[PDB]
């Protein structure tokens, strides 16, 4: 549960809280487990709360 | 009097069907889904019987009550009766136009039996289909509150399509109660009422 | 190469356990049947993961619920039972349009579908993908065993996936439709010819399935819990039961074959699996049922079925008009220049169309597409009023009378005699035009 919080960590693109949008596009789209490129839109649509192009991960746990 | 209406006319008379499926957003009503259906089977239901349909869809009440004005105000010398459907949504005594609401009683103004003498001696039907009363001479009322997935207007078209020129009006509309009263049980205890005016029995002869 | 490779799986289980709690919050904060029973929840801008957990916590009650009303299990029920939880499921999707391509089957839900462009409000389940659960477990490439689910022939064409699909973690399972949850009765069910050889059976299968106080409380079990679920349900049913040759279908002949074991499961009950968002997958199966008709493929916009299903210019014209009333613009496209028509064409009305030409152009919904190719070609007068529906009024009058600006626009913008509509109408364009 709490170590979800070091997962989105070990491949930040900076060293805390904003990870780049697009390296978490691609990332899912070949390295981890092999996802569907379909999908990966609509992943990212609700996980960027900025709505722009970037990643919130230390805010997206807290708030939910 | 043989206790029965005269039906020995040209044309067995006017229909005129308001179906209103869609309102504006002042008055806050929704979309009437399916009733496009209910007015297809009402359609072909009253044409078989007799009658010269014309079909209006999304009428405001300005449009509703000129309508049927210039409908009464028509000569009705070589027809045996008069029929109006009604197809909208409504709450107490009061049908739901598109751009509001307009009572029963203004609808069935100009044709009491000084204001239409051509329909005198005739009967006047009315069938009301509202989701969510004058009382004169020859008039007929189908008022049903109950709304469908509708049951009321399959139930009338499903007995006139099968004993609509052969069984007395009030036969009719008994067995669109028991129907419509069987749909409460099965779910897929609420009945319409029947307002009747008439004088004499009401049979369907060309 | 250390840690981090295992670990990027978690960039996706947590996406997909973010959006999938997004679908679920749909459901509970908008759903009129979930606040009788007081299962609704809180409204948020982005809903987070306690509408997953309210999932699990509703899924818990409901599987304690069954598990309370029988308890003492018999020693043939315990294997009935078991038999269920080891089965692996196949899910079914019918529909008409071409949802794969070959290599990925993308499948989106009814709220998905609006971001692009009555039961909606009951339940707000629209954010997720409905499917048809196939308990036979002879493989995802077998023939589907039922093609209709709650008496409705949803398509053609059926997307099977098995229960090993990561998105499976996240959905439910409701025992019948969960909106319409009454599973028919014995002359409405599917596979007619098998519950026919049990009679006493096809008087108790007409009921409504329920487990709260309230007749529609359906029954809704997450992931850990529908196979537990179907299994005790079903033991529910055999142990009301008074048929002595079902009660000895499901113990003997159903436990051996996994066919056998779904049709009893498809006549009991009407399962109905939903998947949040969106269903994207390669490993999947595509089965074509029966073959698509005309008006199939019009509706759903299935544009290469229907370039074989047009062999004639009468076809063509049929195939239009189905394009005009149900508002599909593209479909109209494809017909427009394989098939090239004429005014005298369109002018009568086909059979099975309740409303002309000029009126279906200008009816609510219409498409100004549909419209401004159609008044451009001049195959349709552009002033001629009805005659038969809304008769003494011209199209613009219906473009005016429901508000849609555009549509009025194209009218005028092809000489649209703006003294032509009724008293109704009159100077209320001007407000329309700019």
């Amino acid at each position: 549960e709490e170590e979800i919080r070091e997962a989105f960590r070990v491949f930040d693109k900076d060293g805390n809280g904003y990870i780049s949008a697009a390296e978490l596009r691609h990332v899912m789209t070949n390295l981890g487990e092999k996802l569907t490129d379909e999908e990966v839109d609509e992943m990212i649509r609700e996980a960027d709360i900025d709505g722009d192009g970037q990643v919130n991960y230390e805010e997206f746990v807290q708030m939910m | 009097p043989t206790y029965q209406y005269n039906m020995n006319f040209e044309k067995l008379g006017k229909c005129i069907i308001i179906n209103n499926k869609n309102f504006d957003k002042v008055t806050g009503m929704g979309v009437r889904n399916g009733t496009d259906k209910d007015a297809e089977a009402l359609f072909k239901c009253f044409r078989s019987l007799g009658f010269d349909v014309i079909v209006y869809n999304d009428c405001s009440c300005a449009k509703m009550q000129d309508l049927l004005k210039k409908a009464s105000e028509e000569d009705h010398t070589n027809a045996a009766c008069f029929a109006c459907i009604l197809l909208s949504h409504g709450e107490e005594n009061v049908i739901y136009g598109k751009d509001g609401v307009t009572p029963i009683k203004d609808l069935t103004a100009h044709f009491r039996g000084d204001r239409c003498k051509t329909l005198l001696e005739k009967p006047k039907l009315f069938f009301i289909q509202a989701a969510r009363i004058p009382v004169e001479a020859d008039f007929l009322f189908a008022y049903s509150t109950v709304p469908g997935y509708s049951w009321f207007v399959q139930a009338l078209c499903s007995i006139l399509e099968e004993h609509g020129k052969d069984l007395e009006i009030m036969q009719i509309l008994t067995r669109v109660n028991d129907r419509v009263a069987r749909h409460f049980e099965s779910q897929s205890k609420q009945i319409p009422c029947v307002v009747s005016m008439l004088t004499k029995e009401l049979y369907f002869s060309q | 190469l250390g840690s981090g490779r295992p670990a990027a799986g978690k960039i996706g289980a947590f996406l997909r356990k973010a959006v999938a709690a997004q679908s679920y919050g749909l459901m509970f904060a908008n759903g009129k049947l979930f606040e009788a029973t007081g299962d609704a929840l809180e409204k948020r801008g982005q809903y987070g993961f306690s509408a997953l957990q309210r999932l699990d916590g509703l899924s818990r009650r409901n599987l304690a619920a069954v598990e309370a009303r029988l308890g003492a299990l018999d020693s043939a029920e315990r294997g009935l039972k078991e038999r269920i939880m080891t089965g692996a499921w196949h899910f079914r999707h019918q529909s008409n349009a071409a949802l794969d391509d070959g290599k990925t089957a993308a499948i989106a839900s009814n709220h998905l579908l609006a971001r692009e462009s009555g039961d909606k409000a009951l339940l707000s389940n629209h954010d997720f993908v409905f499917f048809g659960v196939e308990f036979s477990g002879r493989g995802k490439q077998d023939k589907p065993l039922n093609h209709k689910h709650s008496t409705m022939d949803f398509g053609a064409n059926a997307y099977v996936v098995p229960d090993t699909l990561p998105a499976c973690r996240h959905g439910y399972l409701t025992l019948t439709d969960h909106f319409f949850n009454r599973v028919p009765g014995g002359r409405e069910a599917e596979h007619q010819d098998f519950v026919g050889s049990f009679p006493q059976m096809g008087a108790e299968t007409g009921r409504w399935i329920h487990e709260g106080k309230y007749r529609q409380n359906a029954p809704i079990f997450n992931y850990r819990d529908m196979k537990a679920a179907v299994a005790l349900h079903l033991i529910e049913f055999l142990r009301d039961s008074k048929d002595a040759a079902f009660k000895a279908y499901v113990f003997d002949q159903a436990m051996q074959s996994g066919q056998a074991l779904d049709r009893v499961l498809n006549s009991v009950f009407q399962a109905e699996f939903h998947i949040p968002r969106l269903m994207a997958t390669t490993d999947y199966a595509k089965h074509p049922l029966r073959p698509m008709l005309l008006k199939e493929a019009v509706d759903s916009v299935n544009l290469p079925a229907l370039s074989g299903l047009v062999s004639s210019k009468g076809d063509a014209v049929t195939a239009m008009w189905h394009a005009i009333d149900k508002g599909k613009d593209a479909v109209a496209a494809h017909l427009l220049g394989n098939w090239r028509f004429e005014a005298g064409d369109f002018a009568s009305a086909p059979p099975g169309f309740y409303h002309e030409l000029n009126y279906a152009l200008s009816e609510h919904g219409a498409s100004v597409y549909i419209l401004d190719q159609f008044l451009s070609r001049g195959w349709a007068a552009v002033n001629a009023p009805f005659e038969h529906v809304n008769s003494g009024e011209t199209m613009l009058d219906n473009a005016v009378k429901y508000g849609n600006r555009e549509m009025a626009a194209a009218l005028i913008k092809h000489g649209a005699d703006r003294n032509l509509l009724s008293e109704w109408n009159g100077g209320k364009l001007d407000a329309l035009l700019a």
